[PDB]
Formats: structure tokens, C-alpha cells, sequence
């Protein structure tokens, strides 16, 4: 079957590359009660060797929990929403923190080395391999397909992580930077601790290179590595190698790999009908603009009192699936970069930018109808800001021009949080007009807020950056303007006369 | 059986062998005439200067072909030119120069309508391959006939080209002309699969040991053993890495490793006829050939580890016995017989090597299955009627309104525009699905080659690309990500345009007229003078080609016409298309 072939071929390949022998030679060098480490700078790569005292048997079971908000955790970047906490091996993490001092400068130097496009290797012995893995992980806090990333190589080390750490790196680009070498007779009780990274199980007949952690579990669940390296070299010149690992394990690996590949291409399939859903949303926006309400306030109204079934379909079927799809996209891409040149190679990035600038106002309406506050700093979900930042990163590299004499009737507003700010200003005006017994300094700080928002509206207007559909009569913006005009007294501003000289309908032409 | 598959009989094999042996004494090539056949044999040069060029800096002595001299040797869509060994290439253009009288000979030979055969021993074989390519590019592609069908017959030649080379050969349907005999232990097929540094030490001794003429050199045990060893180690690593890249699986672990490895780009090109003391085994699958190049030469047991290397060198001079005893051997095409386990053991293949060859064959079968599925999809009624509804219903009714489809789409005030947009979306979806498979190459090499894949794509482009131009400039995407031609234009349309251009030739684009006229309008004439002039110059050529249609483009409501009205009196008065 294909999977066993790939495994055995990759095993023989990595053995023939020679990295194993050089790394084990350096380990033997440093070999003949604390962590000691050496560096070996060569012409082809840079190598590092760690080493730790003999493994404490019972003291190796305990773990030390970590948290995202905790600042004793050296890895704040790998933990995320669904996994804010992940425990680690206690002696390994202890010895890593103990020696963090000089390996900080070592990390600066190795980052410079990788910036110089020269390969980097970290390697480890029985227990120091765990420390080498931890150091590699700390080194991989900024991963891009284009940038050179390190590689850890380990011999005979027990496990370091639990199911949560395994879940953080199950398919990430960082699991592609670890290689463990375990003798097929080594048995690890994996009830609490779970393995990660690519494994290399060494038999006497030969080695096999596994990637699926379930297979590693069934194989290793339940030694001089120079000897097994020599036996690998001998098996390189042995005529016959038989089925080493059972066939049901191959069944499992093949099944999971096929599931993963089909799951991956499903989204490339789905994007095409997501574009059609967004076309439906375009039709809805056009119709809402016909009745001079605007799809923001019309969507808000219908979300308050569902009467039209067309809008019920718009909300329940189009928007929900757009959100689910793009959330899945952002969740999957940030762990496996696409195309190397950029995340969301080119169709996903631009389609997601348009999706954001078209659909985030609806989520803002739903957010502020629920009675929450301060969307921009507390409200927007992860994928929205991810799309915004990823489009901003490449928006500077591209050359573009914005003509002045154009129609803007279909211009999507770049600051997709415009309506959040409009609703916040509406809320502070409601306060300044309705609440009683309120302080005076708070009155002036709310006037600070109001004049700040007025300027923000003026800066986006004079920049030709806002859609003229905000100037609809039934729009929330014109209502807010009527309120602010009532409560302004007779203070005069260019925006205020702009709203008074009746040039806002000449805007966008 | 043999002649049916390969297209050459034993007589031509024997004559090419004799002419190759004759070519040793002459200078750089020997011209032989046997009635209707004219055989150009090429002189092998066993000097190490003639395998790795000295002025070349790369680790394999490889260079990109000039796109003007070898235009058809590249990926048509992507645009990547193929890679050839610079030593043999310099040999080829050294012989080609007008002073050598090779070109006049071959052209008078084609005037006499003779079957031209290019042949040679080890490095003469590589020179023959390159000369066959040059001939196919200069003569066969201009006026193709069976009278011009060349043949290349090589004995123990080394690899000459990379994967793009073999792909361009398989696409133009030229890989059937080449035949390359390889005895079960010849080392010259395997040499160029190793790094320059891996064999740069023991290469002169072994190349002197390989020259048939001067047997004055005497064999050295350790030089031969060491050279064969590393040659086989580099071969084994390249073979295993080709196995791991089979389905694209475990690629990321390979990518970490690939940053730590140099691997030979050269790949088998053409038919390879392995030969033993009992069998002839023809293979046409490049990856299967590559796996057999390693697993056939493996030792039967460790005791033979002493005998294998020396025999290797000896087997480079067994082609005489091969050609003489050709008829008495058993022949069987490997790619076609559905039971190859017995043949592989007869060839000298272990169990796992047999499974790797099996996997390469299965992957070829899956490629042709994918082509079958794509052909089934693109021929269905719904896709064809989607393509049709734009020509029969959208464009005519938009011509009736005296505006045109491109404008009707841009303003988008009808249900017709919404249906046009959804149809365009789904069409682009299926074309992007197939585009990726071609980029993946999970498709047989002939796919870009097939005319039907070409007519469909160019019709789809000509119909639908203006729709996308209108979608791009309709929602002010122009003002967001730049001009359409730079970053907006999809890949599928570029693939289609390049495929069509290559097929027919063997603001620069046709269907990009709207893109240009967008940037043209709204600027003073003193800066768009030359662009307007170039556009209106090509306009007629697209109208002759068909890309653009005057009906639509010249209506009163059309944007281009309303813009052209605004031009300077002098320009419109002296314009070529004034009468419109």
C-alpha cells in the first residue's frame, strides 16, 4: 500500500542523507548533574547538542500546567482560543527555564543564522532531547514557509507533552520540525503524555518513518542507539526487508491521510459557492438601497422583527455559512501556510477582504442589538482582524491609484467598524441626553468622545472612503446626525455645514 | 512485437550500432547512407570536460535552454524552460555552426525525403538526443509529415534533461521517437544522477576505463568500487525521494529534508529498453524507469557485492553482443502487461523495488483516470449550456439594447446580470479545479497538448473574460488592488491564452481589450497617445482573429465608443477606424 511505501522510503532517505550519523557522532562526543550544551558551526549547517543527567524514573511522570494569561509561560504565541492551556513535562521544562539565560543570546544568534539562509540543527540525547525540542519550539515562534526553520533530532527521549500540546501542533507547520528516533522495543505508557512530531521507529530489519500520532501510540504503547544505527547501516545492504509494523496500522494511517486530503480540497471546492452566496448578499444590498434604508439598518430592523422571509434566508442561510466557511479558512491557514508566498495565496485573501468589508457590518448590528459595547476593542472575532491584517500586509506592496471623479455608489467602506463607532456615538448621545445627576467632568469627556467621532467622520468623508449609502434618510447615520445637531447647540464645523449645505447627496458622484 | 512498440526493426538497430562504432574515428559525427536511410552518428568524447562543463558553476553542469532556439521545450502554461546538460549542449552547437557542414547535409537529406536517424554510443547518444530535439524544433514542427519523422537510437547514453524536458517531450508527442538501450549493469545511464563532487575524484580513471579505443589504462580495484558505491548511493537517494513525492504525501517532512539535500534534476526521457541474457524489457514511464535504474542493478546477495562493480564497466561494452543476440531474447512491454512480478524478478528486482515500480505504474493509471473524469465533466450538458447561454441569450439581447453585454453587466439592472454573474462564478470554479490538477500535473503530459482542451479553453476565455473585466471594474476593485492586468487577471485565462498562442504559432492579449480601455479613459490625450494608437492598431487584428466583435464594441451605448467620441478632433479625423 502507498502509506507503508512512503514511510519506508522516507526512512531510508533520512538515513542516507547522513544527518543521523553526524548528530549521533556529536552526541557521542559530548557524552564521553545539570544541562550542558555545545555548538558546532560548520560550512553546511549549524549544529547544537544538549545533554541532561540520567532520567529520574518516577520524577518523570509529573507535569506543570501553563496558561495563556500566565507570564511564567515562555510560549504565549502557540496557545490560542480553543487551547489556551497546555501542560508540559516537569524536569524538561525545569531544565529549560534553568538554562534560558545564555540560550537567549544563542537564540538571537541562531535567528540571525536562519535569516542568513543557512540550515540549523538541534539535537539531543536520552533526556536532553526533550530540552532540545523545547528550545526548537521556542525558536519557532515566527514561522513562515519562506523563512528557514530549525530541525530537532532526538534519540530515546520520553514524552514531553499532553493531549493539549499535541492538539496545538497536530497539523501545524511546527510539527514539520521534529524528528524522534525510538527503538521499536522502547515502550512508553502514554496514558497521560502524548507524542508529537515525526517519528522514526528503528527495527533490526530497518527503520520506518511515521507521522500520524495514533499509529505511534499503538506502536509504542505499553538501549545503545549506536548499535541500532549500525544495524540500520547493515540493513541498508540487506537484500530483503519484511512487513515490520502490522497492516491494521497501515490501514489507519491510510484512512486518516485520505480523510485529511479530502478535507483540505473541500474548501477549495466550497469557495466557489461562497462567492455565489455573497452575490446573493449583493442583490439584497441593492434592494435595501432601493428603499432608501440601507442593508445595515434594514438587517437590524428585520433581526428585531422578522417579517420578510427573504431577509430570514439572507440571515440564516447566506451569512451563517459565509461566517462558518471563512472562520474555518482562517483557523486552518494560520497553522498551515498556503502557497508559501502568502497565506490565502491570492483568491482567498482578496475574497476574504471583500467578505469582511461586506459582512462585518451585519455582525456589528447583531452585536449592538444584543446590548453590548465597544466592538472595535472587545467585539470583533479573530478571523475578521486576521483577514484585515493579512490584507494590509500586502496592500502596501501593490501599486494602486484612486481617481477623484468616480462614482462611489458601490464602494465598500474600508473601515468595516464604521457602524460600531456610529452606534457608540449614538449611545453616548443617548446618555448625555437622558441620564440625570451625572457629573460634569464626565460630561466634558463625553463631549471629547463626540468631537472625536465628528472628526473621524470628517476624516473618512474628505478622504473619499465611505459609501454614500450612509446618507440615506432612514439610515442610522442621518438619525445620529439629527441628534448631534439637536444637542450641538450652535457650534460650527466643516462637517456640520457640509451636512447643512446639502452637499452630502452630491457626495460620491 | 518489438518493432510494433518502438517503431524500428532490427536492421536499423544493427545499422545504427555499426555507424556509432564507425563514428569513433571521425570528427564529432559520421554520416552514413543506406539506401533510403541517412544515419548521423555522433562521436563520443570520454573526457571529463565533456560531462561537466568547466565554466558551469552549478552542481550538475546543467543550463536552461534558450527560449528562442528551443521554444517548444518548456511548460506552456507556467512558462518554465527546460534544463539540459551544458556539456552536451555546447557539443551540439559546436557541431551545428555553419562551418561544420552538418546543417547543409541534414537539409539536403530532408530534401531527398530520407529517414534520418541520429545515433551514438554513450555520450554520442546524448548528443544524438539533443540533435534530434534540434531537428524536431527546426524541421518537423514547421511542416509535419511522416516523411520527416526522425529516430533517435542510443546505447548506454546518460540522462540529458530534467523533468520539464521529459514533460515537453511527452506533450508534443515526441517521446515515441527515442529509444535508449541499457544493459542490466551499464553505469553511464546512472552517472549523471550523482553529484559532481560525489564522483569528481574517481571520474577520470573510470572514464578512461570506459573508452573502448584506448585499453592502455589498467583497472584499479578501489577506484571502480568507490565510484560505483557513491553513484549507487546518489541513485538510491534520488529514487527514494521520487517515491516519497509520488502522491505528494509526507511532503512537509520531505521539505525540511529537501532543504538539506542536493538531488539530480536529470530524469529519463523516452523509451528505455533494459536488456539481459534472456529478456528485453521496454519501459516508457519516466518514474518507473528511474526506479528500475536503481533496483535492477542491486546485488542478488552480499557475496556478489564484489562482482557487481567491475561487471558494470564491462557491461558498458556489451552492446555488440546485445545487438547480435537481439532476436533470441524474450520481449515484453512492461507498462502494458498487467502482471509484472515475474518479469521484475527476472530483470533483477527485489520485492520492495517491485512494489515501487508497481506504484509508479498505478500513479500513471490514476493520472489517466483523472483525465477521464475531467473529460466526462467538461462534456456534460449543463456546462455546455452554461457556456451557450451567454452567447445565445446574453450577448444578443444586450446587443438589442444598443449598449452591449459588457456594459449591461457593468450597470447590472436586470435578473439577466445576476444569472450571468452566477454562471460566470461556476464556470470559473470548474476551470480553476482543472487548472490546479494541470499545475499539480496529476494529468498526463499530453493534456495541455490536446487541441480539444485548447478549443474549449479559448472559447471559454473569449466569451467570459470580458465578464470578469466588468466584474473587476464594476465594484471598484481597480481602485483597491491595482490595474487588472497586473494582479487582478486570473491564472486560468493566462494558461488558456498561452496554450492557444503556442498551438496557433507552431494589451498584448486579445480578450483583455476592456482592461486596457478602462485605464485609457479619463486621462489627457497627450499621455495616452501611444497606448491608444497601439490599441487601435491591434484592434483590427483581434477583429480578424475574432477575439473582439465590432457589433458589441461599436454600439452607441458602449463605453469604448462614448470614450472615443471624447478624443481630439485631429485623432478621430485621422483615426484608422474613423468610418465606424
Amino acid at each position: 500500500s502507498s502509506s507503508s511505501l512512503k514511510g519506508s522510503a522516507l526512512g531510508k532517505l533520512v538515513v542516507t542523507s547522513g544527518l543521523l550519523h553526524s548528530s549521533w557522532s556529536k552526541i557521542l562526543e559530548i557524552h564521553n548533574s545539570g544541562l550542558e550544551f555545545q555548538i558546532h558551526r560548520e560550512e553546511k549547517f549549524t549544529l547544537v547538542v544538549f545533554s541532561a543527567p540520567p532520567i529520574c524514573r518516577s520524577s518523570s511522570s509529573d507535569s506543570t500546567l501553563l496558561h495563556v494569561k500566565d507570564k511564567e509561560n515562555p510560549f504565549p504565541f502557540l496557545c490560542s482560543e480553543n487551547n489556551p492551556s497546555f501542560s508540559l513535562h516537569t524536569p524538561a521544562f525545569n531544565l529549560f527555564t534553568s538554562a534560558s539565560t545564555s540560550l537567549t543570546y544563542l537564540k538571537s544568534e541562531l535567528l540571525q543564522t536562519l535569516k542568513s539562509e543557512k540550515p540549523v540543527i538541534i539535537t539531543g540525547a536520552a533526556l536532553g532531547g526533550s530540552v532540545a525540542s523545547l528550545y526548537t519550539l521556542w525558536l519557532l515562534e515566527t514561522i513562515e514557509p519562506t523563512l528557514k526553520r530549525p530541525l530537532c533530532i532526538t534519540f530515546g527521549s520520553p514524552l514531553i507533552g499532553d493531549a493539549s500540546l499535541q492538539q496545538i501542533l497536530e497539523n501545524s507547520v511546527r510539527n514539520s520540525c521534529f524528528l524522534h528516533v525510538v527503538s521499536a522495543q522502547t515502550r512508553i505508557k502514554m496514558d497521560f503524555f502524548k507524542p508529537f512530531g515525526t517519528f522514526l521507529i528503528c527495527f533490526d530489519s530497518g527503520c520506518v518513518c511515521i507521522e500520524d500520532h495514533v499509529a505511534v501510540t499503538e506502536l509504542l504503547n505499553g538501549v545503545d542507539y549506536s548499535q541500532v544505527l549500525n544495524r540500520l547501516d547493515q540493513s541498508m545492504l540487506s537484500l530483503a526487508d519484511s512487513r515490520l509494523i502490522p497492516e491494521d496500522v497501515i490501514k489507519g494511517i491510510e484512512k486518516r491521510a485520505e480523510m485529511k486530503n479530502l478535507r483540505f480540497d473541500m474548501m477549495f471546492k466550497k469557495l466557489n459557492d461562497m462567492k455565489i452566496s455573497m452575490a446573493y448578499i449583493e442583490w439584497y444590498k441593492k434592494k435595501c438601497k432601493e428603499v432608501k434604508i440601507g442593508y445595515y439598518d434594514r438587517f437590524k430592523t428585520q433581526l428585531a422583527f422578522p417579517s420578510k422571509e427573504f431577509d430570514i434566508n439572507i440571515k440564516n442561510h447566506h451569512k451563517s455559512e459565509l461566517n462558518r466557511f471563512w472562520k474555518s479558512v482562517v483557523e486552518e491557514v494560520e497553522r498551515r501556510p498556503q502557497s508559501d508566498a502568502s497565506i490565502l495565496k491570492r483568491r482567498f485573501l482578496f475574497s476574504g477582504n471583500n467578505y469582511r468589508r461586506m459582512i462585518e457590518p451585519l455582525d456589528i448590528a447583531e452585536y449592538y442589538l444584543e446590548g453590548r459595547k465597544e466592538y472595535r476593542t472587545t467585539g470583533r472575532s479573530h478571523h475578521y482582524v486576521m483577514l484585515e491584517k493579512w490584507f494590509g500586509m500586502e496592500s502596501i506592496l501593490i501599486e494602486k491609484e484612486r481617481c477623484k471623479k468616480r462614482d462611489l455608489s458601490d464602494l465598500l467602506t474600508f473601515d468595516s467598524c464604521f457602524w460600531a463607532e456610529v452606534e457608540d456615538s449614538l449611545i453616548v448621545i443617548n446618555q448625555l441626553n437622558t441620564t440625570v445627576g451625572m457629573r460634569d467632568d464626565v460630561r466634558e469627556v463625553l463631549t471629547r468622545k463626540l468631537v472625536e467621532f465628528e472628526g473621524y467622520v470628517w476624516e473618512i468623508i474628505t478622504k473619499r472612503e465611505v459609501s454614500p449609502e450612509i446618507f440615506l434618510e432612514e439610515s442610522s447615520f442621518m438619525k445620529w446626525w439629527k441628534e448631534y445637531k439637536k444637542i450641538k447647540g450652535f457650534n460650527s464645523s466643516y462637517l456640520t455645514e457640509f451636512m447643512n449645505t446639502r452637499k452630502y447627496e452630491s457626495y460620491g458622484k | 512485437a518489438f518493432e510494433a512498440l518502438t517503431g524500428i526493426n532490427g536492421d536499423l538497430i544493427t545499422r545504427s550500432w555499426s555507424a556509432s562504432k564507425q563514428a569513433y574515428l571521425t570528427e564529432r559525427y559520421h554520416k552514413e547512407e543506406a539506401g533510403a536511410v541517412v544515419i548521423f552518428a555522433f562521436q563520443p568524447s570520454f573526457s571529463e570536460k565533456d560531462f561537466f562543463d568547466p565554466d558551469n558553476k552549478s552542481s550538475f553542469g546543467e543550463i536552461k535552454l534558450n527560449r528562442v532556439q528551443f521554444p517548444c521545450m518548456r511548460k506552456i502554461g507556467k512558462g518554465d524552460v527546460a534544463t539540459v546538460n551544458e556539456a552536451f549542449l555546447k557539443n551540439l552547437e559546436a557541431i551545428i555552426d555553419p562551418r561544420t557542414s552538418f546543417q547543409a547535409s541534414v537539409e539536403m537529406a530532408v530534401r531527398s525525403r530520407k529517414q534520418i536517424v541520429f545515433t551514438g554510443h554513450s555520450s554520442g547518444g546524448a548528443t544524438a538526443i539533443l540533435a534530434t530535439v534540434w531537428y524536431l524544433e527546426k524541421y518537423f514542427i514547421r511542416n509535419p509529415n511522416v516523411y520527416l519523422e526522425p529516430r533517435c537510437v542510443t546505447f548506454g547514453a546518460p540522462l540529458v534533461g530534467d523533468s520539464i524536458f521529459s514533460h515537453a517531450l511527452g506533450r508534443e508527442k515526441w517521446s515515441r521517437f527515442f529509444v535508449n538501450f541499457v544493459s542490466r549493469f551499464d553505469i553511464v545511464p546512472r552517472i549523471m544522477l550523482a553529484r559532481k563532487a560525489s564522483v569528481e575524484e574517481t571520474l577520470p580513471h573510470v572514464l578512461a576505463q570506459l573508452d573502448p579505443r584506448k585499453s592502455s589504462v589498467q583497472e584499479s580495484e578501489q577506484r571502480i568500487t568507490e565510484f560505483y558505491t557513491r553513484v549507487m548511493r546518489d541513485t538510491s537517494t534520488v529514487a527514494n525521494q521520487a517515491v516519497c513525492e509520488l502522491t505528494g504525501s509526507a511532503e512537509a517532512f520531505l521539505e525540511t529534508l529537501s532543504s538539506f539535500l542536493e538531488l539530480s534534476p536529470y530524469r529519463p526521457a523516452g523509451t528505455f529498453v533494459f536488456s539481459t541474457e534472456k529478456r528485453l524489457v521496454a519501459v516508457n514511464n519516466s518514474d518507473a524507469i528511474l526506479q528500475m535504474l536503481f533496483y535492477t542493478s542491486q546485488a542478488s546477495d552480499e557475496q556478489e557485492w564484489s562482482l557487481i562493480p567491475f561487471r558494470s564497466i564491462r557491461d558498458h561494452h556489451s552492446y555488440e553482443e546485445l545487438v547480435q543476440s537481439m532476436g533470441k531474447k524474450l520481449f515484453n512491454h512492461l507498462d502494458g502487461e498487467n502482471s509484472i512480478e515475474s518479469t521484475l524478478n527476472d530483470l533483477g528486482v527485489s520485492t520492495r523495488g517491485r512494489q515501487y515500480v508497481q506504484a509508479a505504474l498505478e500513479e500513471e493509471k490514476k493520472r489517466v483516470e483523472n483525465q477521464k473524469k475531467i473529460i466526462q465533466v467538461i462534456e456534460q450538458e449543463r456546462f455546455l449550456k452554461k457556456l451557450a447561454w451567454i452567447e445565445d441569450e446574453y450577448k444578443p439581447k444586450c446587443q438589442a439594447h444598443k449598449n452591449g453585454y459588457y456594459d449591461s453587466f457593468k450597470v447590472s439592472n436586470e435578473e439577466n446580470d445576476f444569472k450571468a454573474n452566477v454562471k460566470r462564478a461556476e464556470l470559473a470554479g470548474v476551470f480553476d479545479e482543472v487548472l490546479g490538477l494541470m499545475k499539480k500535473c496529476q494529468l498526463p503530459d499530453e493534456f495541455e497538448g490536446d487541441i480539444d482542451w485548447i478549443k474549449l479553453a479559448t472559447r471559454y476565455r473569449r466569451l467570459v473574460e470580458p465578464l470578469d473585466i466588468a466584474n473587476y471594474h464594476r465594484h471598484l476593485k481597480n481602485e483597491d488592488t491595482g490595474p487588472y492586468m497586473k494582479r487582478g487577471r486570473p491564472t486560468r485565462y493566462i494558461y488558456a491564452q498561452r496554450g492557444y498562442e503556442h498551438y496557433i504559432l507552431k494589451s498584448e492579449c486579445g480578450s483583455c481589450f476592456w482592461a486596457e480601455v478602462e485605464e485609457l479613459k479619463g486621462k489627457p490625450y497627450e499621455e495616452v497617445e501611444v497606448r491608444v494608437k497601439t490599441l487601435e492598431g491591434m484592434l483590427g487584428e483581434w477583429i480578424t482573429d475574432g477575439e473582439v466583435d465590432d457589433k458589441e464594441i461599436f454600439l452607441e451605448g458602449s463605453t469604448f465608443r462614448k470614450w472615443w467620441i471624447t478624443l481630439p478632433k485631429n485623432h478621430k479625423s485621422h483615426s484608422p477606424l474613423r468610418d465606424y
